[PDB]
RNA sequence: AGCGUGUGCCUACCCUACGCCGGCAGGCGCGGGUAACCCGUUGAACCCCAUUCGUGAUGGGGAUCGGGGAUUGCAAUUAUUCCCCAUGAACGAGGAAUUCCCAGUAAGUGCGGGUCAUAAGCUUGCGUUGAUUAAGUCCCUGCCCUUUGUACACACCGCCCGU
RNA sequence: AGGAGUGGAGCCUGCGGCUUAAUUUGACUCAACACGGGAAACCUCACCCGGCCCGGACACGGACAGGAUUGACAGAUUGAUA
């Protein structure tokens, strides 16, 4: 339809260029935490998305003790 | 100090053809409601007009961020003592009988 | 210089730009209403301002 | 210039606390008790009630003038369009301001302070 | 002159114009049992399987209804209804009869005449609300 | 292994050949920014880039650059080209490639450190 | 909903309607309001409603955390900034230690004011949904009114006895 | 013999000693600890990697035409169109 797609998981994604198919399943978080790109450019947010810490910066000490247990 | 000379000669000036007013207690404002449009600059008219009430020998009345001043015969004493001007030029304070 | 450094990039949120009208001090302002007094001033003039304590 | 009623009256309140403040730090040696303000078409008055008027208004209305020429200049009226008086308080031991500035002149000028408490 | 109180309740009204005219069976202008929000459709049937079709051939109450709230909008149509009676026959034949049907009506239930007084309270200091307070450390 | 594409795209052409994709396969993060206007103080970065493009060829990092400036920039593609930035006491760079759009150039300074740890003891500890 | 706020004296940092139409707050225009007058019958609303579970780790509730256009801020990341694709969150009453609370109350829920540039997870208020328990006691912690003892009066965190 | 709301299931801040430079000043039981209306990039910040502009009525030492204060991104200071 032409249509700009905000319906879609992925846009402007890595790893395919248009909306295409790739196989096998049980990778969704890992298709929303790209870990080459993050890892090769020598990013601290990288140690955020990387270690399991908080990319975003939410508070961790006591509360936000769900999202990186 | 923080003074020049050429708007300090202005403002004695300024202060003979005035001698009574009221101002606020600001050192670096140029912009004060009461005490614009001199062809000077507020920020040296203002601090100028302060530091001549303020030299020492001269008093004032002052409270909620702003000076009183009346021309006692202090204020003329003073004005004989330092600038030695005779009140000849007659001040606005030989009226209103 | 003085124009060529003064409104160069808004202080669109000064905080040394107001101060108690009744004692120059910058803490505790109250700007509601146009009151412009630190809230120990305006606690020392509020019943000769208008306010009064009803409840 | 157009203003909302509330900052107005605000403003309003504020311009009586700072006259009242500052005319009794100014003439309080004075007996200085209060001060009232009416404002009427183009007549805004200020009434100074004081103990004593003979300073108030000094000689030949001198301080007077000075105290009106001051307001005016401070308080942008308009020249001419605020006129202050100066009249007596008829019971002048029923003011506590009054009463605490002549007990405070009364230990300033030299009294046990039990004495001057006990004959204010 | 006019004397003119309809009904209210909580916060919502139902102004009761009383007049003669059609006076035809409708709540808001709807059928008798017919109300979208479905939940107390039935208070009006009551009294009309008592009296005969003749007594409502002439009493037009033409009713303003606003206001959100159930136990408010509701509950009102009562009161309402209640006060057209009665000003009805006060004013008609004697308040015989209205004292006899405002009796059924009233002794057969208190609460249109009284409604409920109660309403939020104020918040008080350090507290999150009216009573309660912020946790006091030691 | 062999180099791989950009997309298939030409970048011949610094307008007609690149560029001309603001949004159409760029990505956010630099999509409005470089459009909130300008100021002074902006060009400098840029033309010490230029200066360590020009004068220092490919394959050869320049001399050391350490300013804090953090600044837009109208392009955040900048491929052979990287910022040495001076940040916190001490100096990073990154190895740039020619797939930035969807980052920033301030994100890379490990500036929350595990501070010191303490030995708590002689009263209670939980 | 109701409590309220809102602009030309240093406020050229006010509240915003309507038209820009990438999918609506929105960077552009054009108007209203110094206000029961315009925002406003309060500009991406509660509880509710066959997206539905005839039982329950599912549709039923958000587990780091990526995009489509960015409210437009000297930086924001080293506190501003807006719906969603189902990869599962110990997904259904909680260490000794404890805080608050008696009806429109607790709790849930959002909205104003202050701070301020729209600046809030703070506070101060306002509504909205709306209870369970109790109408008692001096057991704990304390207070008060009496009698009583005291070697205390710095007043029991007192005074004081013996290597 | 009562309970409700769980400091651990649905969004951060105040304070107490130490990484070369951070846990930045009063207050420490009730009667300190989103309290100072204290949500500090500048400004009221003052544990900040190094500092520059100004101070002078009373007794003062070097007793006047330069005795240099704030405006250049380029071949630099550890930031700093000083």
């Amino acid at each position: 339809y032409k249509i700009p797609d905000w319906f879609l998981n992925r846009q402007k994604d890595v790893k395919d260029g248009k909306y295409s198919q790739v196989l096998a399943n049980g990778l969704d978080n890992k298709l929303r935490e790209d870990l080459e790109r993050l890892k090769k450019i020598r990013a601290h947010r990288g140690l955020r998305h990387f270690w399991g810490l908080r990319v975003r910066g939410q508070h961790t000490k006591t509360t936000g003790r769900r999202g990186r247990t | 100090m923080l003074m020049p000379k050429k708007n300090r000669i202005a403002i004695y000036e300024l202060l003979f053809k005035e001698g009574v007013m009221v101002a606020k207690k600001d050192v670096h404002m140029p912009k004060h409601p009461e005490l614009a449009d001199k062809n000077v600059p507020n920020l040296h008219v203002m601090k100028a007009m302060q530091s001549l009430k303020s030299r020492g020998y001269v008093k004032e009345q002052f409270a909620w961020r702003h000076f009183y001043w009346y021309l006692t015969n202090e204020g003329i004493q003073y004005l004989r003592d330092y600038l030695h001007l005779p009140p000849e030029i007659v001040p606005a304070t030989l009226r209103r009988s | 210089g003085h124009q060529q450094l003064y409104w160069s990039h808004p202080r669109k949120f000064g905080q040394g730009s107001r101060s108690c009208r009744v004692c120059s001090n910058r803490h505790g302002l109250i700007r509601k209403y146009g009151l412009n007094m630190c809230r120990q001033c305006f606690r020392q003039y509020a019943k000769d301002i208008g306010f009064i304590k009803l409840d | 210039v157009q203003i909302s009623k509330k900052r107005k009256f605000v403003a309003d309140g504020i311009f009586k606390a700072e006259l009242n403040e500052f005319l009794t730090r100014e003439l309080a040696e004075d007996g200085y008790s209060g001060v009232e303000v009416r404002v009427t078409p183009t007549r805004t008055e200020i009434i100074i009630l004081a103990t004593r008027t003979q300073n108030v208004l000094g000689e030949k209305g001198r301080r007077i003038r000075e105290l009106t020429a001051v307001v005016q200049k401070r308080f942008g009226f308009p020249e001419g369009s605020v006129e202050l008086y100066a009249e007596k308080v008829a019971t002048r031991g029923l003011c506590a301001i009054a009463q605490a500035e002549s007990l405070r002149y009364k230990l300033l000028g030299g009294l046990a302070v039990r004495r001057a408490c006990y004959g204010v | 002159q006019s004397v003119q109180v309809f009904g209210r309740k909580k916060t919502a009204t139902a102004v009761a114009h009383c007049k003669r005219g059609n006076g035809l069976i409708k709540v808001n202008g709807r059928p008798l049992e017919m109300i979208e929000p479905r939940t107390l459709q039935y208070k009006l049937l009551e009294p009309v399987l008592l009296l005969g079709k003749e007594r409502f051939a002439g009493v037009d109450i033409r009713v303003r209804v606003k206001g959100g709230g159930h136990v408010a909008q509701i509950y009102a149509i009562r009161q309402s209804i209640s006060k057209a009676l009665v000003a009805y026959y006060q004013k008609y034949v004697d308040e015989a009869s209205k004292k006899e049907i405002k009796d059924i009506l009233i002794q057969y239930d208190r609460t249109l005449l009284v409604a409920d007084p109660r309403r939020c309270e104020s918040k008080k200091f350090g507290g999150p609300g009216a009573r309660a307070r912020y946790q006091k450390s030691y | 292994f062999r180099k791989f594409t950009y997309r298939g795209v030409d970048l011949d052409q610094l307008l007609d050949m690149s560029y001309e994709q603001l949004m159409q396969l760029y990505s956010a993060r630099q999509r409005r920014r470089l459009n909130r206007g300008l100021r002074r103080k902006q060009h400098s970065l840029l033309k010490r880039l230029r200066k360590a493009k020009k004068e220092a060829p490919p394959m050869e990092k320049p001399e050391v650059v350490k300013t804090h400036l953090r600044d837009m920039i109208i392009l955040p593609e900048m491929v052979g080209s990287m910022v040495g930035v001076y940040n916190g006491k001490t100096f990073n760079q990154v190895e740039i490639k020619p797939e930035m759009i969807g980052h920033y150039l301030g994100e890379f300074s490990i500036t929350y450190k595990p501070v010191k740890h303490g030995r708590p003891g002689i009263g209670a500890t939980h």
